RNA sequence: CCGACUUACCAACCCGAUGCAAACUGCGAAUACCGGAGAAUGUUAUCACGGGAGACACACGGCGGGUGCUAACGUCCGUCGUGAAGAGGGAAACAACCCAGACCGCCAGCUAAGGUCCCAAAGUCAUGGUUAAGUGGGAAACGAUGUGGGAAGGCCCAGAC
RNA sequence: UCCUCCUAAAGAGUAACGGAGGAGCACGAAGGUUGGCUAAUCCUGGUCGGACAUCAGGAGGUUAGUGCAAUGGCAUAAGCC
RNA sequence: GCUCAACGGAUAAAAGGUACUCCGGGGAUAACAGGCUGAUACCGCCCAAGAGUUCAUAUCGACGGCGGUGUUUGGCACCU
RNA sequence: UGCCUGGCGGCCGUAGCGCGGUGGUCCCACCUGACCCCAUGCCGAACUCAGAAGUGAAACGCCGUAGCGCCGAUGGUAGUGUGGGGUCUCCCCAUGCGAGAGUAGGGAACUGCCAGGCAA
């Protein structure tokens, strides 16, 4: 699971979800998973979605991830009365807009990293496309 | 073959711009040179299939705007963030 | 550097002396030619100027770069000064030390008339 | 283990520009020296800055550090 | 000078403080009561600010 | 001991490329607020002093947020509206939602929201399309030669599917 | 109880058993003024000397320091002698 | 001269039991039940590595995803 | 009147660094020496004084070069005041406002008072 290695603080507020994506275009690989949909990936989402997308392509080719949570979620533990303070940290979601490449696959054929990005997309929430890298 | 047919703005704006948008119709603009950026409004269906051609982006262009041709240069382009289409395109007056 | 050393020095009283509204007499030293003038509260123009390196003050001294050579200046600023009816004036050292040709302007200029 | 937090010292600027103001009033409570003392202004130990004269308030942004200034013409 | 009609077309009570304030400031008191105003940039102004509530007529 | 070369590896700092931040800022709105001038408008709506108070359980909706599970007709604030202390028409019924502010009377008319086949006042109105599901009239990932519109392209009676 | 930041929605203020940390002093000098000076960290070289004592130069640039937590501020230095 | 630190400081000086209890109130506030919600609970579906001699989908189903119900444990205190 | 140089500013990165060329009649800096004024918590480095053979290396000034820093539109987008709408954890529509980044390009400053040197 991606987590971050000593943020500045341990919890951190909700806070909302709006607007649109700014790591649109696809930059290292040649094929990419657009998010369409807005939401919220685990660290578990994410690391499901790559194992079963590193096994579809084999050990040849390379698989770029551009998202990393870095947003602690808390969790407050079961017959706990509200209030009494925030809860504890469980884990770590990333705040995914509309427009944000999710993964890049290069070394690979294109038919063969549609049928990859098939494979992923149904281990995550939101609902994904299908982008090419484009001259400029 | 790269000749896109354009017209000339009348109306700008985030209001202006999102109102021809809806009606396969994005804006562009022609700059650089000694002339004045000409607001150029262009269709949409056309330029989405010349785009396709890694060519577009490479070599000179023509826009025929009033008749009168403009050769130019693809600069800067955006597109939908998460739909496949564009909304504005940069034209460098080659 | 040794010029810009001098710069910072004189920095806490120019800027000290510009909002009380005071005319400086400002004496700028040198190896040859102690330098000195009266400037306008505005910051922008001087009024009375007077140094070693016109001719009318080194044609009467031995070396323009000395104390008796500095005395000269400052009586030479502070009878033409007098002349234009400046009165009290302020003393800005410019980063020098207070105790050569910078003393020895002063002193020149506190006998004539020059109130500072 | 939270919960503390102290009392809001009212801090800001109170008088802006072109605002008229009297002698000793104050221009600005600052904590630091975010404006500084520009034209009959003056600089309390607090930071503070007040007019020492009537007249007008002007923000200006001279200096080589751009750094902000507080003078008064005097009106 | 010329004058200008201004007419209340909808009611003022689900509306900020603002926008009663402003009908107060034209002089309009219920729906359909009309009013002659000056022609001038500052009613122009006052106009402009509740326009989906008054219908001018030059 | 000095100390050279090499490596199925990990990698400091710089450099190019890419994202994130309530407790990051080389940037930076819209509003709001403070001051000046000007016209119109408002029964002075303004401030000060004095007599009398009540009130200090608030609720819901919008927007901006903390907390919770971006759960609660949840809980706590900012700000506005409404109720509270406001009836009336609509939302089937329904304080807090939409419209609108009841001095009284009238077997008068025009309109707001919302509606016009019958219950139940008003279009079984007009032109052009869509839908086969009683959809409309509860809901998701996902699934499907359902079916309509638009642009582009491959192959094609030198015979394609 | 008091202080700092966030929450707090770009004036001020603004809640919760919301998120983060401190104080109940110290100093006759660490105060006043005058004069002067300006860092941290690396790189190179050098007796004991070593990742890190002192010294010389360069790079760098205020990432230093500020009696103490945090924020604002500071070379015109409020930092150092 | 006061950790009058419960820090606008009730006295200079003060801890507990009550199932023997009692009075005045509160659904301003809990236990049982209802309501709102659905984290947890139960049920179903999606992708599918892999297991099943061979073979993903006879039968199961990793790593994850999406809903339903309103039986569990709870949250909220709207009703008494 | 113009090129030069020094001083005090205005404005303060279109105004600052990098690389290269270049100036010494004046000026400036370096520089020579130190009984004395004064001086270093050691030391004429600095500060200071008395002078001035030599130099333009260093320092500073000036001209070119854009390798960087920096400045920067039009257009679009993000956001948003007010009024409406929706498949209302988020958007859309009408009207007004309109970034930041990026792109064309601009760009190695501009200018005032005084005092000298100089060709006149
Ligand atoms: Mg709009
Ligand atoms: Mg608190
Ligand atoms: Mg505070
Ligand atoms: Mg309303
Ligand atoms: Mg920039
Ligand atoms: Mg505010
Ligand atoms: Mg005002
Ligand atoms: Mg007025
Ligand atoms: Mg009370
Ligand atoms: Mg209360
Ligand atoms: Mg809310
Ligand atoms: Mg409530
Ligand atoms: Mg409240
Ligand atoms: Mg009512
Ligand atoms: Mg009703
Ligand atoms: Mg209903
Ligand atoms: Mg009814
Ligand atoms: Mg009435
Ligand atoms: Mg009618
Ligand atoms: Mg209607
Ligand atoms: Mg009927
Ligand atoms: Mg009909
Ligand atoms: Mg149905
Ligand atoms: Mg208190
Ligand atoms: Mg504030
Ligand atoms: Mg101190
Ligand atoms: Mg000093
Ligand atoms: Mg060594
Ligand atoms: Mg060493
Ligand atoms: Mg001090
Ligand atoms: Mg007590
Ligand atoms: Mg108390
Ligand atoms: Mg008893
Ligand atoms: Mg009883
Ligand atoms: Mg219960
Ligand atoms: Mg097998
Ligand atoms: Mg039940
Ligand atoms: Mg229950
Ligand atoms: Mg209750
Ligand atoms: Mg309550
Ligand atoms: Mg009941
Ligand atoms: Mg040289
Ligand atoms: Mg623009
Ligand atoms: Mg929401
Ligand atoms: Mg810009």
């Amino acid at each position: 699971m991606l987590q971050p290695k000593r943020t500045k603080f341990r919890k951190m507020h909700k806070g909302r979800n709006r607007g649109l994506a700014q790591g649109t275009d696809v930059s290292f690989g040649s094929f990419g998973l657009k998010a369409v949909g807005r939401g919220r990936l685990t660290a578990r989402q994410i690391e499901a979605a790559r194992r079963a997308m590193t096994r579809a392509v084999k050990r040849q080719g390379k698989i770029w991830i551009r998202v990393f949570p870095d947003k602690p979620i808390t969790e407050k533990p079961l017959a706990v009365r509200m209030g009494k303070g925030k809860g504890n940290v469980e884990y770590w979601v990333a705040l995914i807009q509309p427009g944000k490449v999710l993964y890049e696959m290069d070394g690979v054929p294109e038919e063969l990293a549609r049928e990859a990005f098939k494979l992923a997309a149904a281990k995550l929430p939101i609902k994904t496309t299908f982008v090419t890298k484009t001259v400029m | 073959m790269f000749t896109i047919n354009a017209e000339v703005r009348k109306e700008q704006g985030k209001g202006a711009s999102r109102r021809l948008r809806a009606a396969n119709k994005f804006p562009a603009i022609i700059y650089g040179g000694k002339e004045a950026p000409l607001a150029i409004e262009l269709d949409h269906d056309k330029v989405m299939n010349m785009q396709a051609k890694a060519e577009f982006y490479s070599e000179v262009l023509t826009i025929v705007v009033d008749g009168k041709e403009i050769k130019v240069k693809a600069q800067d382009v955006q597109r939908h963030p998460y739909k496949p289409k564009l909304q504005h395109i940069d034209f460098v007056r080659a | 550097d040794k010029k810009s050393a001098r710069i910072r020095r004189a920095t806490r009283a120019r800027r000290k002396l510009q909002e009380l509204g005071a005319t400086r007499l400002v004496v700028h030293r040198t190896p040859r030619h102690i330098y000195a003038q009266v400037i306008a509260p505005n910051g922008s123009e001087v009024l009375v100027a007077a140094s070693t390196v016109e001719k009318a003050i080194a044609e009467q001294l031995k070396y323009t770069g000395n104390k008796d050579a500095a005395a000269a200046v400052g009586k030479a600023v502070a009878e033409r000064a007098l002349e234009k009816g400046i009165k009290d004036v302020s003393f800005d050292r410019s980063g020098f030390q207070y105790h050569g040709r910078v003393q020895a302007l002063a002193d020149a200029a506190r006998e004539a008339g020059l109130q500072f | 283990r939270n919960g503390r937090d102290s009392e809001a010292k009212r801090l800001g600027v109170k008088r802006f520009g072109g605002e008229s103001v009297l002698a000793g009033s104050i221009i600005v409570r600052q904590r630091g020296t975010k404006f500084h003392a520009g034209a009959n202004v003056g600089c309390g130990r607090d930071h503070t800055l007040f007019a020492k004269a009537d007249g007008k308030v002007k923000f200006e942004v001279k200096g080589p550090k751009n750094r902000k200034f507080i003078s008064i013409e005097a009106e | 000078a010329k004058t200008i009609k201004i007419t209340q077309t909808r009611s003022a009570i689900g509306r900020l403080p603002k926008h009663k304030a402003t009908l107060l400031g034209l002089g309009l008191r219920r729906i359909g009561h009309t009013v002659e105003r000056e022609d001038t940039p500052a009613i122009r102004g006052m106009i402009n600010a509740v326009s989906f509530m008054v219908k001018v007529e030059e």
